[PDB]
């Protein structure tokens, strides 16, 4: 049901009104309601129609207050004309001037009595005249001359007149309220207007039942006190010489209160009293500059003192604060009630009761809020039951709302208030109302006997004996005046057709219909705040003339305007009825008669659910799924692998040509001491090749590393061709293949053996010598590196002397103590000798007791040899000894080292081989397989490193608070008094300017390069080779590159193009399906299906590169028989594993030139693959180890979608976004219509003027601070139409356009941050582009660019969370701070974050784009919005919360797998973390527990 | 050692006892309240933290002995915490017992001379009561309306206990004051 405001505001748009709401505060929310409804024609001048607004006041204080709250809380320019500012004696051409400015003119009444009575501003100009405190306004008043004024003038053209009052009568003038109130009627010229008492709003005057009653006395003191008069006295005497001074009357006024607090409540209430006054006479008197004041201030003070001394004094003839000395000297009446209170309060149960204690003036509830406290604490009856509080500078607000919540909550028991003159208490149901002083008005009356709620409670009431009879009277007279208000209130107050069936057959009844519109919408999409209704509207005389004929002529017709979230946009109008009823029925039977016709109800008559909407449009959009296996409507993954085409079947023949591209290893770094050895022989020109049958293409240039420094590896274009005329020479080159990978790097396990069937990896490595050609005779010597035999010493004897050319460049290896560590002869040293001592015959001797024998040769040459390294993986960033002694490999040194290098080229020229047939798949299917940058002629670039890559609201907080010195009176240290007074001055922590002014200051254009290339087809670039790799290499890989960086702009691209598919496809949707079905096109699942359908992730770079226990070399496999058996039967392959592989010793023929395994061998094998299963580690998935061996790969379902999104981004930075939507159709992610080509997504139809331009009353200064001018304005008024607007029919939401919006932001600011942020690595990436479109970074902006006084929107809730938020970033400085990002959002389930604010902003996005159809131009606008935020968070990226939290130094995060455990100033504290998904509930309690911790 | 002095203004300046507690493990946070008004100090080491603490609070309480030499003579005050060692402050409220809360000697002496009418009772019965009290009073003029011109008396003690009277009565309000004050 609509809220008591929504239908105030309704009923004063129909007709004149006086709005009596006693309590709830919401008069303010009413005022501007009604405003807006009569706002258009606030932008048309007078000359032509134009219409101004006036809201007199009767107060000028008053009337700030209200000018204030206008400009914050409307899009209305709002003038302030009260007297003071000499408003008085001000020309027509002046008054002419300020309405042409100004369009709600908000004054005090006298000024507006004035500008009317002459002929300045007529009430035709008017179009509403809004009385605040209408009350006031009886006999000769401001209020009642202006309302004369309206009875002279012509009629047909007056303003809507809508006084508001909280008090309906003036105090104390209770005698004949039936006449007083029609006659309030006859002068604001119509009914008074006020709500039923409910639970919303609980009315004071409309309430029945009546508490229980009772009325105490108590009798004149017998004698009074001298202490009472030699104070009194004292105080004369200083009021004497105060008097001869140089303010002076503030001190006077303080002591004439003291005296009254003495004399009334008592001696010992006073000695609570000069307390009180001593705190304030020392805060005024630092409080000075002059030091004569000062003076008064300094002599108040030693008299306030005097009087402590003397009051304590005679009390203490009896701490004091025990009950026979609080009992023993008060004014009766005190005695009375602190007796009243013992034995009232005697139920003992400190929940049950509650009490409300009424006291005339605000320093009485000072003083006796001290009394009671220390009369409870010391009565052993009242203590532990009851607990007091005060309700009566900025800090001394906050105070009063604790306290105020204290009693709420049920903290404290008893409340003693202050006079409530004009206000009602705003405190729950109380149980024992008692007033100590007496009703002096009416409101006091009704306000206070409102608190007793119920029969049970009582209400008591404290008078004198003597004043008993006139009390008893003045009662009487104030109950009769509540039942005479009570019933003129009462009146005025805020209060069969056939079936269908469908086909089916399911019937809809006139009944139900309204309970199946409610349910549909609940369904449309809504904010936190709630859900919205149909508006029904009774038609008057004129329309049901106008719309039907006699038909409706004395017949009531009712319409149903539904939702714009709903589909139903045109208004429904009922069947003529007879009743208001059939009225009310047959306009829902209509309206849900049309909604099932346009498929928004199933055939059951019920509103379709997501999963129904989601389930129609699966086989449309979905149906790739039904092949794996899923479905839509409700890991990992094990791939083949293939090699490259180019190296498929290329195992070179015996008849035919042969390409050998040689590799060209060049150093890039200086020669030293160190890289010597290393610059000279990698140059050298005794290159390897790799011999295939098949052409390669033109491959890049990749950077390899070394220990010594980096080298570029270069692989020829041109190929030698040569042919092989003999079948020996193609086992030659086979040997020599077998020899590298067996012996010169050690890749070699027990099962491998030659492959020589072409099947996959076919290719040879050949030796190059100076044209150039193979090495034939390197071939034939080195079939097989000799074993290092070592010798004896006779045997050492006969060999021939060692030559100087022999080691000139060769390898050697040291025979004592060591096996296998081969060497490289840097340079012989011929110079030195074996008997020079080292920088040494006994040197060698020594260190090898028995292992070396005495030299042969006391003379001959020492070789130099520098290690060479074991490292067969390179993608991540002077021993001279004896010659005798070491053997000698003639291998060349020249290609030793250049080998060790060739399993990492030949790995990553495996996937750069895949990339460039990616490349040129893609350039073919996009029809730029011709441009000359793409053709024949196309060059590829290096490959260049990623080196970003890791690899390469108030300013104090809680406890600076001071103590609130008037709730701790007598125990407030005096160091404390002076803190107060610092603090409060800050010491220790306009009518001229439009509400819509951007501060022109510093919180805290260059076109994008995709847009131009979108644009212009010149500035297409090539879609590189090198990209391709980068768009396939996985980041586990552990390479120098990754698919993370291109996979932030295809993620960005992929959601931008769906969003516009789907909202150019189905334009009748609302956010919540469209939102669904985009979220479900663009996850992980249908993208993993399309790559796989595609048959990319079989050609995929995903596994490291540990080139000995996890690589095949080229040419060398299983034995064929276990690669056959291991495909043949899967029973076996489960249980064929690592220590039965390796149990196989194929040796000689078996590995060499016989491939297939021999049957003893075979059966050897197949014993063990039972056995494992039949005894120990039996159903152990050895598929990781064993799965190298048969070309499998295990790829996550991550990769896959990621590997997607890397090729769509390739795609979009080479050659825009055109381009790129035709690869859209090719994944088969967005299925193309044929009447709507999916390239022409941008320019396709993603989709009075006086009628429009009433809602944009001050559209000049949105589109001054947005910078963008709209042409067609029926865009920008959807994009500030909130759901729940009543009056804008002509179009739909905001949440159609945010669809569209959050989109187009995203994508703009990825590729942005992509092109500039190129030194920020892909995790700081989408850090900052998931903290750039945040819905509050968002928000930020909006109220930052003054965006949201157009909102349109009537909701009490929004309305309020958009002030707290807009006045807490006020305060901020207008900048997403720490603070703004912890606060509570809508979707983290009580939000401090309005979600409106955010998707307004969006949606202002869309409808600049939609107006420009321009991209370029929606960008030249986020960047200026975006500009600030972006420069700082690229300074700072801001983090994930789960960082703040894990990274808080002090603080522990214990997540519960989602409660969260943390430590503020190390006290146990858990708050529970709740959220749909785990994911998003982490960053949530995160959130949560941030605030906590900051709470502390 | 600013623990030790903050002690020391504390007990000296008539404040309550300032009480240290560091409680976050990691890195030490020093929470002191002197009287309801906390600081946090945060530093490396638990003795260390504390140390910035006590500066802090020192900070924010000395903000807000030539003089004290006097006020010890007409009082039991301690004027050390190890003097209060050696063997609760004053509130707002018990302020009122200054020239109360003294030396039963000196006040004896004023008692019997504000009791006692044997002399030329004029400014000699008043000096006489204030002289035992080791008191020196500043009187000045009133600023305007000298009709038998007004003193403002000002005497040197914490309480600024300032008196206002006619020329010919003020010296009668100062002997009043202090009979009721003693």
């Amino acid at each position: 049901p609509r809220g008591y405001q929504l239908r105030l505001v309704d009923h004063l748009t129909k007709s004149n009104g006086i709005v009596y709401l006693p309590t709830g505060s919401g008069k303010t929310f009413v005022a501007i309601l009604v405003l807006k409804r009569f706002s258009q024609d606030f932008d048309k001048p007078i000359e032509s129609g134009g219409k101004r607004a006036l809201f007199m006041c009767n107060t000028v204080e008053l009337a700030r207050q209200q000018a204030m709250a206008v400009r914050r809380c409307t899009n209305f320019k709002v003038g302030f004309y009260v007297g003071e500012q000499g408003v008085d004696d001000w020309t027509r051409g002046m008054w002419s001037d300020e309405i042409k400015k100004n369009q709600v003119l908000v004054g005090t009444a006298q000024v507006f009595l004035d500008m009317v009575t002459q002929t300045y501003v007529a009430l035709s100009s008017l179009s509403v005249v809004i009385i605040d405190e209408c009350h006031h306004g009886t006999g000769h008043h401001p209020f009642r001359e202006f309302m004369r004024l309206f009875t002279i003038a012509n009629q047909t053209k007056l303003p809507r007149v809508v006084g508001l009052t909280g008090v309906l009568i003036k105090g104390n003038e209770i005698t004949n309220v039936a006449t007083k109130l029609k006659e309030l009627e006859i002068t604001y010229r119509g009914n008074i207007i006020t709500v039923s008492d409910t639970k919303e709003l609980e009315n004071v005057m409309l309430y029945a039942t009546k508490p229980t009653e009772v009325m105490v006395s108590f009798p004149h003191q017998e004698q009074v006190l001298t202490v009472t008069r030699l104070i009194s006295a004292e105080i004369e005497k200083f009021y004497v010489s105060l008097d001869l001074m140089n303010k002076k009357s503030f001190v006077k006024q303080l002591f004439n209160d003291f005296l009254y607090q003495m004399k009334e409540y008592g001696i010992y209430a006073a000695s609570i009293a000069i307390i009180s006054l001593i705190v304030e006479f020392d805060i005024k008197r630092r409080q000075a500059e002059t030091l004569s004041v000062k003076l008064m201030h300094r002599t108040a003070l030693t008299l306030c003192e005097k009087i402590r001394h003397l009051l304590v004094q005679k009390l203490q003839d009896m701490n004091v604060n025990t009950e026979e000395v609080i009992m023993n000297f008060s004014t009766p009446k005190v005695q009375r009630f602190l007796m009243s209170l013992k034995v009232s309060f005697a139920d003992k149960d400190p929940k049950d009761i509650c009490c409300l204690v009424f006291v005339e003036r605000r320093y009485t509830c000072k003083c006796i809020y001290g009394l009671l406290l220390n009369y409870i604490q010391s009565t052993p009856e009242l203590r532990n039951v009851l607990t007091p509080q005060f309700m009566v500078s900025v800090l001394e607000r906050k105070w009063q709302k604790s306290a105020i919540q204290q009693f709420r909550d049920g903290n404290a028991n008893l409340m003693i208030c202050s006079s409530v003159l004009e206000e009602g208490i705003d405190v729950q149901a109380c149980n024992h109302v008692f007033i100590l002083d007496p009703v002096k008005t009416f409101n006091m009356y009704v306000q206070s006997k409102g608190r007793a709620r119920t029969t049970e409670a009582k209400f008591v009431l404290f008078t004198a004996d003597k004043e008993r009879e006139k009390t008893i009277q003045q009662i009487y007279q104030y109950r009769k005046a509540h039942n005479d208000i009570a019933e003129y209130l009462k009146d005025r107050v805020l209060e069969d057709i056939d079936p269908f069936t469908n086909e089916n057959g399911a019937v809809l009844l006139p009944n139900n219909a309204l309970a199946i519109l409610h349910r549909y919408c609940q369904t449309i999409p809504t904010d936190a705040f709630g859900f919205v209704i149909p508006w029904f509207h009774v038609l008057q005389e004129d329309e049901r003339d106008r719309i039907f004929g006699v038909s409706a002529k004395g017949k009531h017709v009712i319409s149903i305007n539904m939702p714009v979230n709903c589909m139903l946009r045109d208004t429904i109008y009922s069947d003529p009825m007879d009743n208001v009823k059939t009225a009310k029925i047959s306009a829902a039977f209509k309206a849900c008669k049309v909604l099932y016709s346009l498929g928004e109800l199933n055939e059951r008559f019920v509103p379709k659910t997501l999963k129904e909407r989601v389930a129609s449009i699966a086989d449309v959009h979905f149906e790739h799924w039904n092949k794996y296996g899923d479905s839509v409507t409700a890991k990992d993954r094990t791939y083949k692998t293939e090699c490259p085409l180019e190296f498929y079947d290329a195992l070179p023949r015996v008849g035919e040509i042969c390409y050998a591209y040689e590799i060209f290893l060049e150093p890039q770094f200086e020669s030293c001491e160190y890289t010597e050895h290393m610059y000279l022989n990698l140059q050298t020109p005794r290159n390897y090749a790799i011999l295939l049958r098949n052409k390669l293409p033109r491959l890049a240039e990749m950077p390899l590393f070394s220990n010594q420094g980096k080298l570029h590896v270069r692989v020829a274009n041109a190929p030698l061709e040569v042919i092989i005329q003999n079948s020996e020479q193609l086992e030659l080159l086979h040997q020599f293949h077998g020899m590298v990978f067996r012996d010169i790097l050690k890749i070699w396990h027990p099962f491998f053996v030659l492959d020589r069937r072409s099947k996959e990896n076919s290719y040879l490595v050949v030796p190059l010598i100076l044209q150039k050609c193979f090495d034939w005779e390197l071939m034939t010597n080195f079939r097989r590196l000799p074993q290092s035999h070592g010798s004896n010493v006779q045997q050492r004897e006969q060999q021939p002397a060692p030559r100087p050319e022999d080691f000139e460049g060769k390898i050697v290896t040291q025979w004592y103590a060591n096996y296998d560590k081969p060497m490289l002869v840097t340079k012989v040293h011929r110079e030195l000798t074996p008997l020079s001592y080292m920088e040494y015959y006994e040197f060698t001797m020594s260190k090898y007791g028995n292992r070396i024998g005495d030299v042969v040769h006391k003379d001959k040459f020492m070789i130099e040899v520098r290690d060479l390294t074991e490292q067969l993986t390179f993608y991540v960033h002077k021993v001279i000894l004896i010659p005798e002694l070491c053997f000698n490999f003639n291998f060349p040194g020249d290609l030793w080292l250049k080998l060790i290098f060739l399993p990492s080229i030949l790995n990553r020229m495996y996937f750069l081989l895949h990339a460039e047939a990616l490349r040129k798949r893609f350039n073919t299917y996009l029809n730029l397989h011709l441009l000359p940058f793409n053709g024949t002629d196309y060059m590829p670039r290096p490959l260049e490193i990623d080196y970003s890559l890791k690899r390469n609201e108030n300013p104090w907080q809680k406890y600076m608070e001071p103590v609130d010195l008037s709730r701790n009176l007598l125990s407030t240290y005096p160091v404390e008094l002076d803190y107060y007074y610092h603090f409060s001055v800050g010491n220790v922590c306009y009518w001229a300017k439009n509400q819509f002014h951007m501060p022109t200051g510093n919180i805290y254009v260059k076109p994008l390069l995709i847009l131009q290339k979108t644009v212009s087809k010149e500035h297409i670039t090539p879609a590189e080779q090198g990209e391709f790799l980068a768009a396939i290499t996985a980041s586990s890989a552990a390479d120098v590159f990754d698919m993370e960086r291109l996979e932030i702009l295809g993620d960005s691209f992929l959601k931008l193009s769906a969003t516009l598919y789907l909202a150019s496809k189905y334009s009748d949707w609302n956010e919540g399906t469209l939102t669904e079905v985009k979220s479900k096109l663009v996850s992980n699942r249908n993208l993993l299906f399309c790559l796989i359908d595609a048959d990319i992730p079989k050609t995929l770079n995903t596994i490291q590169f540990t080139p000995r226990y996890t690589w095949l070399p080229p040419g060398i496999s299983l034995p064929h028989n276990v690669l056959a058996l291991w495909r043949e039967n899967p029973e076996f392959a489960k249980i064929i594993g690592p220590h039965n592989l390796r149990d196989l010793a194929l040796g000689d023929e078996e590995s060499l030139v016989k491939g297939n395994c021999s049957d003893i061998n075979y059966n050897r094998f197949v014993e063990g693959c039972r056995a494992n299963g039949q005894s120990f580690y039996a159903g152990a998935d050895f598929s990781s180890e064993v799965n190298f061996c048969v070309g499998l790969v295990t790829i996550p379902n991550k990769v896959i979608a990621d590997t997607l999104e890397a090729l769509l981004g390739v795609i979009v930075k080479n050659y825009g976004l055109q381009h790129a939507f035709k690869m859209l159709e090719y994944f088969k992610i967005c299925r193309a219509d044929i009447d709507k080509p999916l390239t022409q997504l941008l320019n396709l139809e993603l989709g009075n003027t006086t009628e429009i331009d009433g809602f944009l009353i001050n559209h000049y200064y949105l589109e001054k601070n947005l910078g963008y001018t709209f042409k067609d304005r029926r865009y920008l008024l959807q994009a500030l139409t909130h759901p729940s607007y009543p009056t804008n029919r002509i179009t739909g939401s905001y949440q159609e356009l945010e669809f569209i919006g959050d989109a187009i932001l995203d994508f703009l600011i990825s590729a942005y941050i992509f092109e500039n942020n190129t030194k920020m690595n892909p995790g700081a990436l989408t850090d900052l582009r998931s903290a750039l479109v945040n819905n509050t970074t968002l928000a930020c902006i909006c109220v930052r660019h003054r965006l949201h006084f157009f909102i349109l929107a009537e909701n009490a809730k929004l309305s309020e969370i958009i002030s707290k938020f807009v006045n807490f970033q006020e305060s901020q400085g207008h900048r997403v701070t720490n603070y703004v990002r912890i606060l509570l959002e809508e979707a983290d389930v009580n939000v401090d974050v309005p979600k409106a604010l955010g998707d307004v902003l969006e949606a202002l996005i869309a409808a600049v784009y939609l107006d420009c159809r321009d991209l370029q131009r929606t960008w030249e606008v986020i960047f200026n919005l975006f500009e600030p935020e972006l420069q700082e968070f690229t300074r700072k990226v801001p983090i994930n919360h789960i960082r703040q939290l894990v990274e808080h130094k002090h603080a522990k995060p214990v997540f519960s797998s989602v409660s969260c455990q943390f430590t503020c100033m190390e006290k146990t504290i858990k708050v529970y973390g709740f959220g749909s998904n785990k994911d998003q509930a982490k960053l949530s309690a995160a959130k949560h527990a941030l605030q906590q911790l900051s709470k502390c | 050692d600013m623990v030790k002095e903050l002690r020391d203004y504390c007990v000296r300046r008539e404040m309550p006892l300032p009480c240290i507690e560091v409680v976050q493990q990691s890195e030490f946070v020093a929470c002191c309240s002197v009287a309801s008004i906390v600081r946090y100090g945060k530093s490396d080491k638990k003795k260390d933290a504390r140390q910035r603490a006590a500066i802090e609070m020192l900070a924010l309480i000395s903000s807000n002995e030539s003089m004290e030499e006097l006020e010890a003579l007409r009082r039991k005050k301690f004027t050390t915490y190890w003097e209060l060692k050696e063997a609760t402050g004053m509130r707002l409220c018990d302020r009122h017992n200054y020239f109360k809360n003294f030396y039963p000697t000196l006040k004896k002496e004023a008692i019997e001379a504000i009791n006692s009418d044997e002399y030329e009772s004029s400014k000699d019965k008043a000096m006489d009561v204030m002289s035992s009290l080791k008191i020196t009073p500043k009187i000045s003029e009133v600023e305007s309306s000298s009709l038998v011109p007004l003193l403002s008396v000002e005497l040197n003690c914490a309480f600024d206990v300032v008196l206002m009277a006619k020329e010919t009565d003020i010296y009668d309000h100062i002997i009043d004051y202090f009979r009721t004050m003693l």
